[PDB]
């Protein structure tokens, strides 16, 4: 399961261990961003490889007892993701599974608005007899977005589909949103918008058949 | 009846039991640590190693096991008398006669194969023995250079008192904090090898400058002559000595490593019918020591 | 140095031999330990299993009865044949060097110590889905633009994940959008990606997005002009 | 711990029952010195 962890930007992380040792221990930190590789931080309790950044450190265990923690000082919004804590030592035997993943979220990023692009159903597909509308969202944080379609001035809410906010390069959301429509209910109405309320605004893009 | 599992090689124990608490009528399932060599068999049943010889008695968690120079005194009208011979063998007429009315300051120290804490020798190296020709006579080689030995259960063991009556409570091993390791000796290989020669040099005095010296351990008998048995800091050691009398010598940093065991139900001397469980010792004992003599038994090339 | 690029079905049917590759890059295949990890979507990284330099077989308890990782030094090539499948098989299937460490805390005479095994560089990813649903190729419809505009392509019903997209096949990268499937209740994931273009060149450059989707061996092409 | 008690010396000592024949009456005693003293 998953362990809430909220810091600020540019603040020190400390990711406690989900086990803690029995004995001596050789503990292997991992970072990982969903639907992506795993990266390593720190494999012997101290070492890091090659590629870290210093303000990664973990606790080496000179002394018994310490307790084994990821420290992440100057934290920035790339260093949300979830982190692992492959712990072995010599009173357990062969640890398979990894850590419990502390999903740390990082607090205070700059809130950013989406940025709204409404495509026709294209004359392929028209030909096709089947529409589509395609509402695109991007670059807007915190992400998560509400989006609202209508027909002319009417509420629509049959048949929309929407992705919900994954996360972009750059540190910001994204999300599509899909109306399927018939090829004449595309046509015998004057336009169509797509409402996007993030936070607390919204922003409009309308598109009519011409 | 005690419930034991291994403790997560297969040496030390974890055992459960009912305990009587201090009601007369409530019982209490505690659990404690056991050494192998405290627990026999019928989770697994098993039973501490005594109760079908002996009753038990824990010792007072107060005393200590210190061996304190002890002086023996003669009472008014009697004397001691020392020997000032610095080559002075068992028995003979000893030229250099002083007399005392107290021994020395003399150290109880109760060990095996291996004079811990002892006198040296001056000049060089003695050996004694009532008939030396008498294999059934235990030599008792003493050296003029100690032998340093260093010793250590490294153990972090924790005590867990166990009321089991009204003013009465067993001290029991409550867990390891931390690693789990082996009790083991060491010796300096090279200061052990010349104290070997010494040894091996008087050894000819008597069978021959030509004949080959032979060391082997212990053929048989108990734990507690087969093995160099001693105390350290509290706990009874029980020491392989295979890495230290394996040499065969002809007419012409280093360290050993001595893998000991530990035991807390002792019968102290050949006591038949009584039996003592020491009680655990808090920390990582270590103990410093001088290897001063020996017991060899020859065989009888 | 060393890199890994997996590769497989992407789509299983349930009660079945989950069928899989790894090919290395850079390094022998004979002396480095590889490991195989697994993420569902909200379950964690599980450990698959793992082989040797000495091409031993160890796998994790939870599966094992059902895992036999193979090896071919023929070429930088590794498999995995995870069989039985069931509908909770669905994950990322990840293709990791895993290095030994051996922690001493005692002496190393007596055995007092254990091996611990570190995965320091990851294949990038290869999705798998167990559903006894067919295969089905996507079909390309496109969006035609309208300072700066943006235009993009319509990738709608294909099953399953995943489907790439590159533009005038590899030229065009710079504003690239590819957003995130949708899966519509019919059981078909509908991608769309855009790409944010300069006006004055929207009647000049040609512009052509290059869909891939490998379950269905389709490669399609479609052109956007207003 | 009807209501539930016990003796206030069961959780930390045993308890002897001074054998009832002997009198806890203050005799005069005499503290004498040895010969010498
Ligand atoms: C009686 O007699 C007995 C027997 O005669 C005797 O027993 C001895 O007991 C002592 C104490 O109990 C034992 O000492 C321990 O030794 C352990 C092993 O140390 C050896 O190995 C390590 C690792 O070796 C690998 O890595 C180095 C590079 O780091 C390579 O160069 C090696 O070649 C090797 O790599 C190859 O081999 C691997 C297989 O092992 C392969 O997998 C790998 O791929 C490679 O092929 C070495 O670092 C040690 O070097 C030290 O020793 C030399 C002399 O040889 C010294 O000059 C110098 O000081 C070197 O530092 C050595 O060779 C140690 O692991 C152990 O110390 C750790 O554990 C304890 C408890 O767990 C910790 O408290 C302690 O702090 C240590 O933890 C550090 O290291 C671990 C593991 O890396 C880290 O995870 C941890 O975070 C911590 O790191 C911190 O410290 C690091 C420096 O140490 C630092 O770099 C970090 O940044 C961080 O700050 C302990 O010392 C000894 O082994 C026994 N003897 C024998 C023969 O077993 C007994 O003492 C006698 N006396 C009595 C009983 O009184
Ligand atoms: C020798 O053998 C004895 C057994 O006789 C061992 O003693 C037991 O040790 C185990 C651990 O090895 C103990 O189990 C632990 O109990 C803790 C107490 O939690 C209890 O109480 C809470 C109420 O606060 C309940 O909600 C809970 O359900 C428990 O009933 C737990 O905190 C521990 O939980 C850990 O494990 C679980 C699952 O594995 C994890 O999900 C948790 O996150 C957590 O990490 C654990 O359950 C047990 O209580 C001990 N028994 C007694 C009587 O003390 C000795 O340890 C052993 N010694 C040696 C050296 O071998
Ligand atoms: C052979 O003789 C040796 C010395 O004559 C023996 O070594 C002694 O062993 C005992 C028990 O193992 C030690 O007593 C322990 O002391 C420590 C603390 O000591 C430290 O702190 C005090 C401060 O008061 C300081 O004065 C000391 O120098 C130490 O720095 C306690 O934690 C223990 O509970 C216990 O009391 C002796 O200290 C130790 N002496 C020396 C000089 O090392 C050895 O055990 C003998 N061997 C045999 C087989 O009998
Ligand atoms: C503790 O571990 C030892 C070591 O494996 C176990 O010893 C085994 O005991 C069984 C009897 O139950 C024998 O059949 C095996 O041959 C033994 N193996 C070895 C290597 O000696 C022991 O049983 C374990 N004890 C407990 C309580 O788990
Ligand atoms: C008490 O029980 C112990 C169990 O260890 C007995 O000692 C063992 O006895 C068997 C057969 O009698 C021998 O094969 C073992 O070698 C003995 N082991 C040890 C360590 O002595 C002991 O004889 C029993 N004592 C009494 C009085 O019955
Ligand atoms: C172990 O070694 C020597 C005895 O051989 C002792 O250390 C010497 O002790 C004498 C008298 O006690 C001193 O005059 C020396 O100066 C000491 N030498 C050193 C280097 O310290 C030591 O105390 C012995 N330990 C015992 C007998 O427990
Ligand atoms: C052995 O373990 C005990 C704990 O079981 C350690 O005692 C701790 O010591 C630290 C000081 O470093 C204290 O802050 C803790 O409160 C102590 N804990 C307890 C329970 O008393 C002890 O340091 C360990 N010793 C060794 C040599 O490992
Ligand atoms: C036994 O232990 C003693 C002390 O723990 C060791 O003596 C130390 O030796 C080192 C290395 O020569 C010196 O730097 C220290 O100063 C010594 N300690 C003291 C108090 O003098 C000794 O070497 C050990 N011997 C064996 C065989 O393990
Ligand atoms: C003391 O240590 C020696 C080795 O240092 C042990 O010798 C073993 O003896 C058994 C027979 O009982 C053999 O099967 C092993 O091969 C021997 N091991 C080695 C390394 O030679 C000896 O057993 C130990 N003493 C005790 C009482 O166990
Ligand atoms: C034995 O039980 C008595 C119960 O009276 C304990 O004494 C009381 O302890 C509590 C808290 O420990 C105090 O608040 C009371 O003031 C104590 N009363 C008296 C009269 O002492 C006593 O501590 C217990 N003893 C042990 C060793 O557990
Ligand atoms: C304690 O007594 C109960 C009574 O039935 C029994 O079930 C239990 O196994 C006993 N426990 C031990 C450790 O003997
Ligand atoms: C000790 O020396 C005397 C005379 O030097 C000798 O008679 C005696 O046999 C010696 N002791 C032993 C055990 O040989
Ligand atoms: C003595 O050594 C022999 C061979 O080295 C071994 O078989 C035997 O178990 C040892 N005995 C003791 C008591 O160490």
């Amino acid at each position: 399961y998953v362990r809430p962890l909220s810091v600020a930007l540019g603040e020190t992380a400390s990711i406690s261990c989900g086990r803690q040792a029995l004995g001596s221990r050789a503990v292997q930190w991992y970072q990982h961003r969903p639907g992506q590789a795993p990266i390593l931080l720190i494999y012997n309790n101290q070492d890091r490889p090659s590629g870290i950044p210093e303000r990664f450190s973990g606790t080496p265990d000179i002394n018994f007892g310490t307790r084994a923690t990821l420290t992440i000082s100057g934290v920035e919004a790339g260093d949300e993701a979830d982190y692992y804590c492959h712990m072995w030592d010599s009173r357990s035997g062969f640890s398979w599974s990894f850590g419990g993943a502390t999903r740390l979220t990082v607090l205070g990023q700059p809130k950013a608005a989406p940025s709204v692009t409404l495509f026709p159903p294209s004359s392929e597909e028209l030909q096709a007899n089947k529409a589509t509308l395609v509402c695109l969202i991007s670059d807007f944080y915190p992400g998560a977005v509400t989006v609202a379609w209508k027909a002319d001035s009417s509420p629509v809410k049959a048949g929309v589909e929407t992705t919900t906010p994954s996360k972009q390069s750059n540190n910001k959301y994204a999300a599509s949103s899909y109306l399927s429509l018939t090829p004449m209910q595309w046509k015998m109405h004057k336009s169509y918008s797509c409402q996007v309320t993030h936070e607390g605004s919204t922003v409009e893009k309308t598109v009519a058949p011409t | 009846t005690l419930q034991c599992t291994n403790v997560t090689r297969g040496e030390l124990k974890n055992c459960s039991f009912n305990m009587t608490t201090e009601l007369r009528d409530k019982k209490q399932k505690v659990y404690s640590l056991f050494y192998r060599l405290d627990v026999v068999q019928i989770n697994k049943e098993y039973r501490l190693i005594n109760c079908n010889t002996s009753a038990i008695t824990q010792a007072c968690p107060k005393v200590s096991f210190e061996p304190i120079p002890i002086h023996y005194c003669a009472p008014a009208g009697f004397a001691i008398l020392k020997c000032k011979d610095k080559k002075f063998n068992g028995t003979g007429p000893c030229p250099s006669v002083s007399t005392v009315q107290c021994t020395h300051g003399i150290k109880p120290v109760v060990s095996t194969q291996l004079l811990l804490n002892g006198s040296l020798a001056e000049e060089e190296v003695m050996i004694r023995s009532e008939n030396i020709t008498n294999n059934a006579k235990n030599i008792l080689v003493q050296f003029n250079t100690p032998v340093q030995i260093n010793c250590t259960r490294p153990n972090n063991n924790t005590r867990k008192s166990i009321r089991i009556g009204p003013g009465q409570a067993f001290y029991a091993t409550g867990d390891i904090i931390g690693d789990i390791r082996q009790a083991h000796c060491n010796v300096s290989k090279a200061t052990w090898n010349e104290t070997l020669g010494k040894v091996v040099k008087q050894l000819r005095k008597h069978f021959g400058n030509n004949t080959i010296i032979r060391f082997a351990n212990s053929s048989g008998g108990d734990l507690e002559v087969t093995t160099h048995s001693f105390n350290c800091g509290g706990e009874f050691f029980y020491c392989n000595t295979s890495g230290l009398f394996n040499s065969t010598w002809i007419s012409n940093n280093d360290s050993i490593t001595l893998p000991c065991r530990i035991k807390q139900i002792i019968n102290m001397w050949q006591r038949i019918g009584q039996a003592m469980y020491a009680p655990p010792i808090q920390g990582v004992i270590r103990c410093v020591s001088n290897i001063t003599g020996l017991i060899l038994t020859r065989d009888g090339t | 140095q060393v890199q890994l690029q997996e590769s497989g079905p992407g789509l299983v049917k349930p009660s079945e031999t989950l069928s899989l590759t790894c090919t290395v890059s850079g390094g022998s295949i004979s002396n480095y330990y590889w490991s195989w990890i697994r993420q569902s979507p909200g379950k964690g990284l599980e450990w698959i299993g793992y082989i040797s330099d000495s091409e031993s077989t160890n796998y994790n308890p939870s599966l094992k009865s059902r895992v036999i990782i193979s090896v071919d030094t023929s070429k930088n090539q590794l498999s995995l044949k995870l069989n039985s499948v069931t509908a909770a098989d669905s994950a990322i299937y990840y293709c990791a060097r895993a290095q030994q460490g051996k922690r001493i805390y005692g002496m190393v005479s007596f055995g007092e110590f254990f091996y611990y095994y570190y995965m320091d560089v990851w294949g990038k990813g290869t999705t798998v889905t167990v559903s006894s649903a067919s295969t089905k190729g996507p079909s390309v419809f496109p969006l035609a633009p309208s300072g700066t505009a943006a235009l993009g392509c319509l990738v709608k019903d294909y099953f399953p994940e995943p489907v790439t997209v590159s533009w005038n096949s590899g030229a065009l990268t710079s504003g690239v959008h590819t957003f995130p499937a949708v899966l519509q209740s019919s059981g078909l994931y509908s991608l769309s990606s855009v790409v944010t273009v300069p006006s004055s060149s929207l009647g000049t450059q040609t512009y052509i997005c290059n869909v891939n989707h490998k379950p269905s061996n389709t490669k399609v092409d479609k052109k956007v002009e207003p």
